[PDB]
């Protein structure tokens, strides 16, 4: 139809996006509007919405979760990352189901990635791999870990939520997350038991 | 991992009477007033939407009652008892709001079941209407197929209302496509100039582009100054961007004017000896044999037949049983002119064996061929309706007859046995007595040209020829053919190039059989050397092998690569 009927339409869908965003998801009539963005992608561009989809996520992500995990880095660093994990998980879950369904026939013609893939690719890029986040997060998990084995103890559960994160991130296999979390920590553990096996030959024997 | 199957099909039984008495609903459909009391994982087990709307989180997910919209009731009907029970009533008329709905709840299955029912569907009178939905939906292999049998039929056709209504796009892939069938490529022209003249100046923005696909030896001449009169007034960007546009875009002819007059072959024998028979060709004007597809399933003992719109059938036939084992089935099957196979179709309700397929009005009527019945009324002639895609019984033949021909003239069927002969009249459906032959022969074939009947050989044959009249209604002889003595002539009767021409094939004692035609002059009633059949191209065909009328596209057929 005329470009001011698409555009009204965008605009609403934009609008209950962000109301969506600002944690009032559960409670908002959606259906008239996802019909709507179904006649975005059906009118000319086959790929309006899942472009907006994609900017809104990713301007989402950069606002909300960039800025918290950058603000508390060291005040329940991993703790405050795996909450607003789950919250971005669930927020998957309904906008994943819905947007799946619609990347049925998007794997049928378009062959992209589903809108739960999407996600998880825009959280890793914009999360995980950050140039100051990955480092830092690096950082704090090889420093705990070896605090851990130099005898006293820690939460364990936490590191367990973390790898089963990483994991899911992974989005194929074990491609992201064994290089990410074995490589520098191969080489801290490596470092560590050669320093100690060093100790051991000089400080006891075979016996 | 198996799956038993007896409480397979209690569960569903019982699920089936749970739907009918309504016990276990928590979650009910609101569809434009009408109560649909259900549940929301039979709806999964159907459809991939409803995933979205209980295993989410959302309002709708704690709404025990949900207002869905944009959807009929009978359609919500008819899926829901297809995921409760498992009965799919797929009619003609509501398969169409059945895919629309398929493809709003997302449920594959019936979107492949009605996506089959439609491909099986495909016609001439809702072609485009199909492809148009197919462009709608994306159904992209139901989109080839039309795209495919859309060309031919409009190509055929191009007077549908429907086309009028189509977006630019689906013009765009369908004129500039290389695979219409068309006798010349002006009649795309005028198609394309009614269909841009159909609407007001929206199309104009279209011509730019439409022209761009047509050939250039129609964008100088006429059909450009009648742009011109229902051009909008004082517009000038238009004709003079007309004017200095049609330089690029490399005319080039296309695919449709490649139909030539051959003669197609079937059962021929085989050249290698791991098959037992095979289907060849030959080109009274290019001179060559081209190969053809097999026989579906290397069905052998069939008939062949050419509608007036140069369309290749095959009905009967038997395959050999899974040494001598054959197994009749009433299998029917059209070929592809273009894709070179051939393409299931509505199988017929006895099977035959050497069938005589005849075109009448549309209708392919097969008479007798050995059916199975064999009870009192020993014929089982059957019409087969091409737009409703059926086989309709017609009026039996009085007597039964073995090793018969048939052929349609003056939109009558006239089927010949050795000395009777009997008309059908399809307006009526009845049989009147004709002409009885003086000679008794039989397994020969005959040829319909013009209003005349012309029995050409029978019984090896001989060269026997039986003038029949129908204006007249009366057999008469005029010659015989002047062949080699001491020889078994293999006649063949065919009407090529508006003209009687005899396909005859002749082998001498100890020697290899010889191929040549003639051309039977019908006011000197006598046959004239038209060509002959060189031995280096064609080589032996066997005995039991058919002719028939029709024209192929070398194009899109191979050489045959064979030893002279």
């Amino acid at each position: 139809m005329d470009e001011k009927y698409v555009n009204s339409i965008w605009d609403l869908l934009k609008n209950a996006i962000q109301e969506i965003q600002r944690k009032n998801n559960s409670g908002l009539s959606f259906e008239e509007l996802y019909r709507n963005a179904y006649t975005m992608v059906l009118h000319k561009h086959g790929e309006k919405l899942y472009t907006g989809l994609r900017e809104v996520v990713t301007e989402h992500l950069i606002n909300k979760v960039r800025e918290d995990v950058l603000n508390s880095l060291n005040n329940n660093f991993l703790q405050t990352l795996n909450q607003a994990w789950n919250d971005h998980q669930t927020a998957m879950v309904m906008i994943r189901d819905i947007l799946m369904y619609m990347d049925r026939v998007y794997v049928q013609q378009n062959n992209v990635e589903n809108v739960y893939n999407l996600g998880l690719i825009i959280f890793r890029d914009q999360v995980v791999r950050y140039g100051c986040i990955r480092d830092h997060l690096r950082q704090t998990l090889l420093d705990m870990i070896a605090r851990e084995r130099k005898g006293e103890v820690v939460d364990r559960g936490a590191i367990r939520n973390a790898c089963q994160m990483l994991m899911i991130l992974g989005l194929e296999g074990r491609s992201v997350y064994e290089e990410d979390f074995e490589a520098p920590f191969l080489e801290m553990s490596a470092e560590f038991f050669q320093m100690e096996s060093q100790k051991f030959l000089a400080e006891n024997s075979a016996s | 991992r198996q799956i038993n199957t007896e409480y397979a099909v209690s569960l569903l039984e019982q699920l089936k009477l749970f739907y009918e008495q309504q016990l276990f609903t928590d979650i009910v459909l609101i569809v434009e007033g009408t109560e649909f009391p259900c549940h929301k994982m039979v709806l999964a087990t159907c459809s991939s939407y409803f995933r979205a709307m209980f295993m989410s989180g959302l309002s709708e997910s704690k709404q025990t009652h949900v207002h869905l919209r944009n959807v009929d009731a009978a359609t919500l009907q008819i899926i829901i008892t297809y995921a409760y029970t498992g009965n799919l009533a797929m009619n003609d008329s509501t398969v169409e709001q059945l895919y629309e709905t398929a493809c709003f709840l997302q449920v594959e299955d019936v979107l492949q079941r009605c996506r089959e029912y439609l491909i099986k569907k495909i016609n001439a009178e809702n072609c485009v209407r199909l492809l148009s939905f197919a462009d709608l939906f994306s159904c992209e292999e139901l989109k080839q197929s039309a795209k495919r049998m859309v060309e031919h039929k409009f190509t055929a056709v191009y007077h549908q209302d429907a086309f009028m209504q189509l977006s630019h796009d689906l013009l765009i892939d369908i004129l500039s496509s290389d695979n219409l069938n068309v006798e010349k490529e002006e009649t795309v022209r005028e198609a394309a100039m009614l269909w841009l003249e159909y609407n007001t100046e929206s199309r104009s923005q279209y011509l730019s582009s439409v022209l761009s696909q047509i050939r250039i030896d129609a964008l100088s001449e006429v059909t450009q100054r009648a742009w011109f009169q229902g051009l909008p007034p004082n517009d000038k960007s238009v004709v003079v961007q007309g004017l200095y546009k049609d330089m690029p875009k490399f005319f080039k002819p296309r695919l449709g004017m490649t139909k030539e007059e051959m003669m197609i072959f079937i059962e021929a024998s085989s050249e290698n000896p791991c098959s037992l028979y095979s289907s060849v060709c030959y080109s009274p004007q290019a001179e060559k044999v081209y190969k053809l597809c097999s026989p579906p399933a290397d069905l052998h003992k069939v008939g062949t037949v050419v509608t007036p719109d140069n369309d290749i059938y095959i009905a009967g036939g038997q395959v050999p049983l899974k040494q001598t084992a054959f197994r009749t089935v009433n299998c029917f099957y059209w070929f592809d002119a273009q894709q070179n196979t051939w393409f299931p179709k509505t199988p017929m309700l006895f099977v035959r064996i050497k069938p005589s397929l005849v075109c009448c009005e549309g209708y392919i009527y097969a008479i007798g061929g050995d059916s199975v019945g064999g009870e009192l009324n020993r014929r089982t002639v059957e019409r087969y309706d091409t737009e409703k895609d059926e086989w309709t019984m017609v009026s039996p033949l009085p007597c039964a007859w073995q090793w018969s021909a048939a052929v349609v003239v003056h939109d009558c069927i006239y089927v010949m046995t050795l000395n009777l002969m009997y008309c059908y009249f399809p307006r009526s459906d009845s049989w009147v007595e004709m002409a009885m032959r003086q000679t008794s022969r039989s397994f020969a074939s005959a040829a319909a040209f013009g209003d005349k009947i012309f029995y050409i050989g029978g019984l090896g044959s001989s060269v026997t020829v039986e003038i029949y009249d129908v204006n007249k209604n009366e057999w008469k002889m005029a010659a015989n053919i002047p062949a080699k003595r001491y020889s078994d002539p293999c006649v063949r009767a065919v009407v090529i190039s508006n003209s009687l021409c005899v396909f005859m094939r002749e082998t001498h004692l100890n020697e290899r059989a010889k191929y040549v035609t003639y051309q039977y002059d019908l006011e000197l009633d006598r046959w004239s050397l038209r060509q002959h059949i060189s031995e280096r191209v064609l080589w032996d065909l066997g005995r039991d092998f058919r002719c028939t009328v029709g024209k192929l596209y070398p194009s899109c057929l191979e050489e045959s690569p064979w030893k002279p």
